[PDB]
């Protein structure tokens, strides 16, 4: 029927990083997650007039896993490499992930977005110049979310759709 | 209906109401309400909730401190007696012995019920959640007091009990009674560790020693590693040890497994190997050891693995299946692998790091607090979930393997280390370059390389032997 | 996976929590520490059916005899245990036997008798006296050790299986 996108969020553990996701397939006009039931990861949105079907994959929580990091980008086919602009070693980290990412995939062209994600009120450490610099000179989107307030949160998995469709 | 104490003199006498508790649409469900409300319910008089009591220890730091706990609850404990009634008064009165029925009524209904939870909720505390006593030793000094102090026969059983089990906790064996099978032996003979490698131990006693292993250091994680998703936070060395060292294994079998495979250079000999992996998967599935299955199965679709054409053009198609079986578990978010493990005998090891993601989704995806009518009431649902998942955890703690452990094999794999001294990312890029060395990519023609290993590359099997 | 609310009642100290503990954890507590009342899950397949199994450790002092109608309430069947070397507690059985049919208000409510610490050589209870009562209440009777696991899992399953047949 509909177009599925299977999308694989990433990115440095302890930062927040989860907020994206829930937020998306929360509603937010109700506060409320069950990660437990099969519906919380799936979500059916209308994009550019194109119905289709978002499948996210965010094992937020299982970072030290690191051997497995390869088998859950495996399952994508477009990647949301996620940093928190208060934490700048996050940010130094999306290299490496867009670096796994393109090896597991076996291309250099893999449908990506950079997300910028605000968790809290902490000092902002990473300024936007410095992510749309680096998101430019890989050939990529860069957008900028709050952790709170939903903002940015569409915007970011809309884009990465937009990315795949294009590709 | 009893009468109570007024709420002047007891707060924990204060008519329920949608400012102070919310209930979810048999006794009544939670959802939110105020600590002194939490309290009352988790020792009501009218019925125990040990399910409520598990709940409520596991979660309560995140809106009430240890030494706040304790200081409610001996509040709770004090209960006020109620004055003798006009019919009392009209007996003492005239000389005669009062009935005291409203008495001894609210004392064997209210006061012996409530005091007694309290003290059940002591017990738990004190058996199960023994680490805010270890971290804080004015915490159990106070406890032991409270516990000491408390007078009255009706207590006296459980006073004396609970006070034996702290003196106990402070200084702080299995049945089967059917025997383990035999520890079977390959090409590597007992006592020579220094021949122990993936090909000449037997694969069953691998699958075997490595499922006691991850079942020690599953069984090990306690709930205090997991609630406020402490680790994933900076102090997560300290708050989550147990955890990260299970973790940091089952990373290390995995990288331990794409070595193996991408340095033995010679196809047919790598083949061996990777057909001895998928063999050893094979038990580990046998055993219900989750854990096993995913370490092998991320092995094999990791990138230096995964792109090994003609290693996997001559795996055997019996054991092309039971790898594509296993690696199914995780397709659709793991939905295979959550109705098997719900379906399977104990003992098993599960795979930990789905309930890692639905601990802390649980705990950022809920509010803390609910506000109603001008009031903020603690978000006890939200606390109940989280204790599901740990509950579900500490269920899967229980059941021991009855397989005996060989401890040189043990060893062995207790001090594997297959990065050596090399960071992370210099020993992934290492890993893959082998990948690349071993089988070019397309169109560089597939080299040659010499035999590695010695001796019979022969799988003796994973059917286990009896001799008598 | 059906789930299944077990009791365990009986008079103090006759090893309620010794055979619970046995079951869950293949372990024997040899320390006598009075419950107020815990509770346990186990997962398990019984002919060929996966349970989950929630199982109630009661309270057997007296003191705590005020507090039972609110459990008896919850429980799908009942292990009404006795120590085979302690007669006053296979006196005590019929009271908790009709207290349960009084709360549930009912003649057929799931129940085993089980005659525990059948490793102990000076028994005063007899296995004939025991199973004449099983007889008149309709159920069966099974002695267990918590600390050898006789008869454990048979206890526990068969009132499984009279649940599930209910
Ligand atoms: N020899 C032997 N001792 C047992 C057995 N079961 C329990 N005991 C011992 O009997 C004592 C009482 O056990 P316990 O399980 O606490 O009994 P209980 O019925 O739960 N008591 P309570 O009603 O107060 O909670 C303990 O010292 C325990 O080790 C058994 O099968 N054999
Ligand atoms: C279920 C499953 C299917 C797989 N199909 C393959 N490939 C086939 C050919 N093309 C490359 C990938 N791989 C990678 C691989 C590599 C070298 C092996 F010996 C083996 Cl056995 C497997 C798979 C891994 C799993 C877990
Ligand atoms: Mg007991």
């Amino acid at each position: 029927g509909m177009t599925e996108y299977k999308l694989v969020v990433v990115g440095a553990g302890g930062v927040g990083k989860s907020a994206l996701t829930i937020q998306l397939i929360q509603n937010h006009f109700v506060d409320e997650y069950d990660p437990t039931i099969e519906d919380s990861y799936r979500k059916q949105v209308v994009i550019d007039g194109e119905t289709c079907l978002l499948d996210i994959l965010d094992t937020a929580g299982q970072e030290e896993y690191s051997a497995m990091r390869d088998q859950y980008m495996r399952t994508g086919e477009g990647f949301l490499c996620v940093f928190a602009i208060n934490n700048t070693k996050s940010f130094e980290d999306i290299h490496q992930y867009r670096e796994q990412i393109k090896r597991v995939k076996d291309s250099d062209d893999v449908p990506m977005v950079l997300v910028g994600n605000k968790c809290d009120l902490a000092a902002r450490t990473v300024e936007s110049r410095q992510a749309q610099d680096l998101a430019r000179s890989y050939g990529i989107p860069y957008i900028e979310t709050s952790a709170k307030t939903r903002q940015g949160v569409e915007d970011a998995f809309y884009t990465l759709v937009r990315e795949i469709r294009q590709h | 209906q009893m009468r109570l104490p007024s709420a002047d003199v007891y707060r924990f006498a204060e008519p329920d109401s949608e400012e102070n508790i919310i209930f979810e649409e048999g006794i009544p469900i939670i959802k939110a309400g105020t600590v002194i409300k939490l309290i009352e319910r988790l020792t009501y008089h009218m019925y125990a909730d040990p399910n409520f009591v598990r709940t409520f220890l596991t979660t309560y730091r995140s809106f009430c401190k240890p030494q706040e706990l304790l200081s409610l609850i001996i509040e709770r404990f004090e209960i006020p007696e109620p004055e003798p009634t006009e019919a009392d008064r009209i007996a003492i009165e005239n000389g005669d012995q009062p009935l005291s029925a409203e008495l001894k009524r609210f004392r064997k209904e209210y006061i012996q019920p409530v005091q007694l939870r309290v003290l059940n909720v002591c017990r738990h505390w004190v058996e199960h959640h023994f680490y805010d006593f270890e971290r804080d030793a004015y915490l159990l000094q106070r406890m032991e007091e409270f516990i000491g102090t408390v007078r009255g026969k009706a207590m006296k059983k459980w006073v004396e009990s609970i006070t034996k089990i702290i003196q106990r906790k402070k200084i702080a064996n299995i049945t089967f009674q059917s025997s383990p099978p035999t520890v079977e032996w390959h090409i590597s003979r007992p006592g020579h560790i220094e021949t122990f490698d993936l090909l000449t131990l037997h694969p069953i006693e691998i699958a075997r020693q490595l499922t006691l292993l991850e079942s020690d250091l599953y069984r090990a994680v306690q709930p205090s590693e997991l609630v406020g998703s402490v680790w994933t936070k900076e102090d997560k060395e300290i708050n989550s040890p147990n955890l990260l060292k299970m973790i940091r294994h089952t990373t290390n079998l995995t990288l331990w497994f794409e070595k193996c495979i991408v340095e033995t250079e010679n196809l047919e000999e790598r083949v061996a190997v990777v057909s001895r992996i998928i063999e050893i998967l094979q038990v580990f599935q046998e055993l219900n050891n989750f854990n096993g299955v995913l370490e092998v199965v991320s092995a094999m679709n990791s990138s230096p693995v995964y792109r090994l054409d003609h290693t996997f053009e001559q795996i055997p198609s019996r054991q092309k299946k039971i790898l594509e079986e296993a690696h199914e578990l995780s397709e659709d978010h793991y939905k295979k692998y959550l109705a098997k493990l719900r379906s399977i005998n104990p003992p098993c090891v599960p795979f930990f790091g789905i309930y890692l993601t639905n601990i802390l989704k649980t705990e950022e995806g809920n509010p803390e607090v609910l506000k109603r009518h001008g009031k903020e009431l603690i978000n006890f649902s939200k606390r109940r979930k989280v204790a599901e998942i740990t509950g579900e955890i500490q269920q899967y703690q229980n059941q021991p393997y009855c397989l005996r452990v060989e401890s040189d094999i043990k060893r062995f794999f207790e001090n594997l280390n297959p990065m050596g001294n090399s960071m992370e990312k210099e020993f992934t890029d290492y890993l893959f370059n082998k990948s690349l060395e071993i089988e070019p990519r397309n169109p560089k023609p597939l080299p040659r390389f010499p035999k590695k290993y010695s001796y019979p590359l022969k799988s003796p099997g994973v059917r286990p032997s009896n001799p008598r």
